[PDB]
């Protein structure tokens, strides 16, 4: 939640010298550099104006000619930055410190072709995305116990985010519990789609589905757990087809319910034969393809049931992916 | 500037005329008041009309009661057709000083309210006001006669 | 004045407010036509900082100043009296109007420096390290410009800067 | 305490948005919903009704129901499903003074109007101003001949909006 | 009003206020009665009671306060200001709360 | 159109009840058709000896105070 | 309402209610006139508000001279927000001025200059050549 | 170095002006 935007303008060139024929210095260029220890919010509250202008090329003197280029401006940003344009096209990616990208060029100097005038520079507007998502991304409906699952899986974490799963080998698996996955995603692509843009940069997806189904209101449709999974798959297909290529695991929560066993059995039957029930949904709700789950585990966030096995399965799946790649 | 020119400019400096007696400290001559006011005249007219029309008036202290409870009590009084009106004391004093009800001026102190009625439903008003025992019946007038809370109770009985 | 007295008998406390001697303006002022008390009693330009008898009639028991709306004074004379009260307090001419000290607070041993006609508060003045040249010499304020119009019986006017 | 909530008649929900509000006060959401449904069974479903809940120290609640919304009255009288996107730049609905009087004759029995004991003229003025907010225009005389064209234009505008 | 509501009503049981409306020395008593009857202070403890009685016997304006501690406080408003009476009442209430707790 | 002109569905809020048919203008009271169906009367049109004039002056003063405090 | 186009004393209100007052001398040109007229037309409404010029067409302007005057049915705050910007854009020190203060200031200055009680005046000394002071005095300063 | 006038300088100037004004009067008959 830190999407940024700046206005950049390269300085104009240098005024040439007509009688002799001297060129003026080229205008300063606009560059963005990757540095650590600072964040996008840090940049914003350092420079509230959000505008960067480089130097201006020196005019053509008579002691010297072909003037020196103006002092370029360097814009510091953190690592893992995606720089795009106002149209959203990705200008570049800065993944390591000292990565430098030119965004706006300075104006040319005062050549005779331009009547020795210092041609103006470039005006551009750039966007910043400080989002390099973790390896595991949690996807779940509201109240589907994503925060509770994160709190249970972490030694100590606030369940209202990013957390780490610790192993005996002192290995940490970086997980991201993303709230508001369904903030009218089918209707508000303005806010519930930044969630999908953040989650798209994750290697593994963990869907968390409540066993007791879900319902927004008494006047809203009661969708079962299988219906919730189908809705998740349809939303993923609508958002980005390439996201489904990543490995996905399923976790049916709230096993402490009295009917949880029968509900999970029914859900497993539906998973085994989904084609027999896909007609019940409209053609809009029918996904282009069905997501295959490497593992589906029943878990309970209250009784701390199956969490160790889920962590072991996640580690094994990550190891298998690494070995394959 | 030459020194002689500076001396001349210093000597030809404005000196204010000083009156013998300060205007602020001398007695202020009597001056006409405001010609008219949009709100004070309307308040006076409303007070006169209410006093002439309504025959029973009860002047009491308006405590800082909750608005919901105040509206409930106002509705209870309206069920017996009693109107609750509050006017500024700084404007009520000028009318009360020179009027038939001159002796009631001392009653209007602080936040005051008047329960008025053309029909002297004194018993009903007393029984409604008895719900809140902290509300004091400061004074009243019935048929252009000054009366206290004891007199109002006697009239009700 | 007015006093409040409390008496506790049989676990019952009763507090009563009584009047001993209510102050009031003396009858028949010399010039009743005046608007201010000063202009009624012909005291314009005829009081200074050390006139404790006059100054104490407008001060609260703890040294505070009574409001202009209560005293009926004019703006100019009220400011003059305020400045005179400040100067008298700083000179220590009002020993019985000390500020109220919270319990458990004992002032330390502080330097005892006699002073009078002190315009500013003693805690907000910078020592004059650089006097400057003769024509642009920095002067030390004494008194107050609000009393510049007071009656002077000598040829030389009051010097407000030493 | 007293809590006012606009709830659909016969459509009380144990879920949001009154669920957490009642739960914090410890009031029984299920009992409140059952009582509201029983009391609004006569009232048409989906009609927005004002519900006033009084809270006792022992988690005792006594519901009270007020008259339906005057905005709903204007919309249902002038036959527009939804109000205009803007105000005073376009006219969504179209009601008559007779319709305003008929609506006021029922709205005047509500808690606020009973407390105020106000003549129907002030209520009619308030309803007219509320209709002006709603973009509903009131005409002294009206007939179906022009009302049909107005309804057709409003339907066309709504179809364009959709 | 606000200060007395912040101090609430912890050890207070009953308050009675008497004054003469026909007199010209009951403005302070009326202000004290209004402050005591303010809904903010009363809502702190509905158990505590407040009553105002009006008489035409030309008696002095006085307020009696009976606390749950059986203590009794009498305040005469004839020559006592509203602020002074409120300060005295608040100090007495604080002392009674400290004694009870 | 015809239904809206002939009967009002809003007045009846009971399912069992029926929409109240419209009554002629003659039957209705005269004071009903003596209200400002146009925009509100201005201060100049409002007489100085009227409570509505002072209410509108107070509303304008509050609006001006709010506008001034907006930039604060 | 809108000011008439301009091609390439006067210190008192005559018709308007507010004005733009200049605190110092300056010169105005066609560019300044056209820019000011364009700004006024852009920031004004012809239905209610009227603006009038006071300086001659192309221009030397002295201190305290009102150049642009504004009238209609409006308050001082309604016009100050734009008249201050116009004054700042003016090539000399200028300010949005209101008659209720300008006339009071002028009357007070006139009263002070009439009630001056100095027996010796600069004009008197210069004209009578007292002290031989015209030995150190400008020839134009006798009237200046 | 700035220069400023004093009270007795003012008095001297004023008395000289008075003398010259009296001369003006006596040179008029
Ligand atoms: N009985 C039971 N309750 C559970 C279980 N998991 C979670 N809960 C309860 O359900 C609620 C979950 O809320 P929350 O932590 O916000 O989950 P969430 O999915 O992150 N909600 P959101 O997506 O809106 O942020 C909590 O009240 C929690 O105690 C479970 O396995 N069993
Ligand atoms: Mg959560
Ligand atoms: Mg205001």
């Amino acid at each position: 939640i830190d999407k940024l935007r700046l206005f950049t303008r390269g300085g104009s060139g240098g005024m040439g010298y007509p009688r002799l024929g001297g060129e003026g210095g080229k205008g300063g260029d606009v560059w963005v550099v990757a540095q650590n220890r600072m964040t996008l919010k840090q940049l914003k509250d350092r420079y509230p104006r959000k505008r960067f202008v480089a130097g201006v090329g020196a005019n053509s003197k008579i002691s010297a000619l072909k003037g020196s280029k103006g002092k370029d401006c360097e814009i510091p940003v953190p690592v893992g930055i995606s720089v795009t344009d106002e149209n959203g096209k990705i200008i570049g990616e800065l993944n390591k410190e000292n990565d430098r990208i030119l965004v706006a060029q300075g104006g040319l100097g005062g050549k005779l072709l331009t009547n020795f005038l210092p041609l103006k520079g470039q005006k551009r507007i750039i966007h910043l995305d400080l989002k390099l998502i973790a390896d595991v991304g949690l996807v779940g409906f509201p109240n589907a116990g994503k925060s509770s699952l994160l709190s249970c899986v972490s030694h100590a974490k606030p369940a209202i985010e990013l957390g780490k799963i610790m192993y005996s080998d002192f290995k940490q698996i970086s997980v991201a519990d993303l709230p508001g996955l369904i903030e009218g995603a089918h209707m508000n692509k303005g806010m519930g789609h930044k969630f999908l843009k953040h989650i798209e940069r994750t290697r593994q997806l963990l869907f968390v589905v409540d066993i007791s189904g879900f319902q927004l209101s008494s006047h809203t449709q009661y969708r079962t757990a299988f219906e919730t999974i189908i809705l998740l798959t349809k939303e993923l297909e609508l958002y980005k087809e390439e996201l489904q290529t990543k490995p996905a695991l399923l976790a049916v929560n709230k096993m402490d319910l009295p009917d949880a066993q029968d509900k999970f059995h029914e859900l497993m039957s539906q998973l085994q034969n989904p084609k027999d029930f896909l007609h019940l949904f409209e053609k809009n709700m029918i996904p282009e393809r069905t997501v295959e789950f490497q593992h589906i585990i029943p878990i309970s966030a209250v009784t701390g049931e199956g969490i160790e096995e889920l962590k072991n399965c996640i580690r094994k799946s990550l190891d298998e992916q690494a070995n394959q790649e | 500037m030459h020194f002689q020119r500076q001396k001349l400019m210093a000597v030809t400096e404005y000196i204010p005329p000083k009156p013998a007696i300060h205007p602020s400290c001398l007695p202020s001559p009597p001056s006409p008041p405001q010609e008219e006011i949009g709100l004070i005249r309307l308040l006076r007219r409303e007070i006169a009309a209410v006093f002439q029309d309504n025959r029973m008036i009860a002047v009491c202290q308006n405590v800082a009661l909750s608005a919901e409870d105040k509206l409930l009590m106002r509705h209870q009084l309206r069920k017996h057709k009693i109107l609750m009106k509050v006017f500024p004391n700084q404007v009520l004093k000028p009318f009360l000083e020179d009027s038939k009800y001159q002796n009631l001026l001392p009653l209007f102190v602080g936040h005051n309210m008047l329960l008025v009625s053309e029909e002297p439903k004194v018993k009903e008003m007393v029984r409604i006001l008895r719900t809140v025992p902290f509300l004091p019946l400061l004074g009243g007038c019935i048929d252009d006669t000054i009366l206290s809370r004891q007199g109002f109770i006697n009239y009700s009985k | 004045f007015r006093e409040v007295v409390e008496t506790q008998e049989g676990k019952t406390t009763i507090i009563e407010g009584r009047i001993t001697a209510t102050p009031k303006e003396s009858p028949n002022p010399p010039n009743p036509s005046g608007q201010c008390p000063i202009c009624r009693w012909n005291l314009k330009h005829k009081y200074n900082y050390d006139d404790v008898l006059l100054l104490s009639q407008f001060i609260r028991p703890h040294g505070g100043m009574l409001p202009r709306k209560i005293t009926g004074l004019c703006q100019e004379e009220h400011r003059k009296i305020e400045e005179c009260v400040k100067m008298a307090h700083r000179a220590g001419l009002l020993p019985n109007h000390r500020p109220r000290l919270p319990e458990g607070v004992v002032p330390k041993s502080k330097p005892q420096l006699n002073r009078y006609l002190t315009r500013w508060a003693p805690g907000s003045v910078k020592p004059i390290y650089k006097k400057g040249p003769r024509w642009n010499r920095v002067r030390m304020p004494v008194g107050s410009p609000l009393l510049r119009d007071n009656v002077c019986y000598s040829r030389t006017p009051w010097k407000l800067y030493h | 305490a007293m809590p006012g909530p606009p709830l659909g008649p016969v459509l009380g929900q144990r879920g949001v948005s009154i669920n957490q509000f009642c739960k914090e006060f410890n009031e029984r959401t299920k009992d409140i919903k059952e009582g509201i449904p029983l009391p609004t069974k006569i009232l048409v479903k989906p009609d927005r009704t004002f519900e006033i809940k009084i809270g006792q120290p022992t988690v005792s609640y006594f519901l009270k129901a007020a008259a339906g919304i005057e905005k709903g009255a204007r919309q249902t009288g002038k036959e527009v499903a939804g109000l205009v996107t803007l105000k005073h730049v376009y006219e969504i609905a179209r009601i008559k003074a007779q319709d305003e009087a008929f609506a006021l004759q029922d709205v005047p029995l509500s808690s606020v109007v009973r407390s105020i004991i106000g003549s129907a003229r002030s209520l009619g003025i308030r309803v007219v101003k509320d209709l002006s907010s709603e973009e509903l225009a009131a005409f002294q005389k009206e007939r179906a001949i022009f009302l049909a064209a107005q309804k057709e234009a409003d339907l066309a505008a709504q179809e364009e909006a959709a | 009003a606000a200060a007395l509501a912040r101090l609430g009503l912890r050890p207070v049981k009953q308050v009675r206020v008497q004054f003469c409306p026909f007199e010209k020395n009951v403005e302070s008593t009326r202000t004290f009665l209004q402050t005591v009857s303010s809904e903010k202070v009363r809502s702190t403890n509905l158990n505590c009671s407040v009553i105002a009685d009006v008489r035409h016997d030309g008696s002095e304006p006085c307020v009696d306060v009976l606390f749950g501690d059986g203590h009794r406080l009498i305040m005469r408003g004839a020559h006592l200001t509203a602020l002074e009476m409120l300060t005295a009442f608040a100090s007495h209430i604080r002392a009674r709360d400290a004694a009870g707790s | 159109a015809t239904k809206r002109l002939f009967g009002a569905t809003r007045t009846w809020a009971g399912w069992g009840a029926w929409e109240l048919l419209n009554p002629a203008t003659s039957g209705r009271l005269l004071a009903r058709d003596y209200a400002k169906k146009p925009v509100m009367k201005g201060a100049k049109s409002g007489k100085g000896a009227v409570t509505s004039e002072a209410l509108k002056d107070p509303d304008v003063c509050t609006d001006p105070v709010q506008l001034t405090t907006y930039a604060m | 309402a809108l000011l008439p186009a301009s091609a390439g004393a006067t210190e008192f209100t005559e018709g308007n209610f507010a004005i733009l007052a200049l605190g110092g001398g300056y010169l105005h040109w066609g560019h300044f006139e056209m820019m000011r007229l364009t700004i006024n037309r852009s920031m004004d409404p012809k239905n209610m508000f009227a603006i009038w010029r006071v300086p001659a067409p192309f221009t030397p302007v002295k201190a305290g001279r009102l150049v642009v005057e504004m009238g209609g049915r409006c308050e001082f705050e309604e016009v100050q927000g734009f008249l201050d910007q116009v004054a700042h854009k003016l090539p000399f020190a200028a300010k949005a001025v209101s008659r209720g203060t300008l006339e009071k200031m002028r009357k007070d200055q006139e009263e002070r200059e009439r009630n001056n009680q100095n027996p010796w005046t600069f004009e008197r000394i210069a004209t009578a050549n007292m002290l031989g002071i015209r030995k150190v005095l400008s020839p134009y300063d006798l009237t200046h | 170095r700035p220069r400023f006038v004093s009270l007795r300088a003012k008095q001297n100037m004023i008395r000289r002006l008075e003398i010259e004004a009296e001369n003006h009067y006596w040179l008029s008959m």
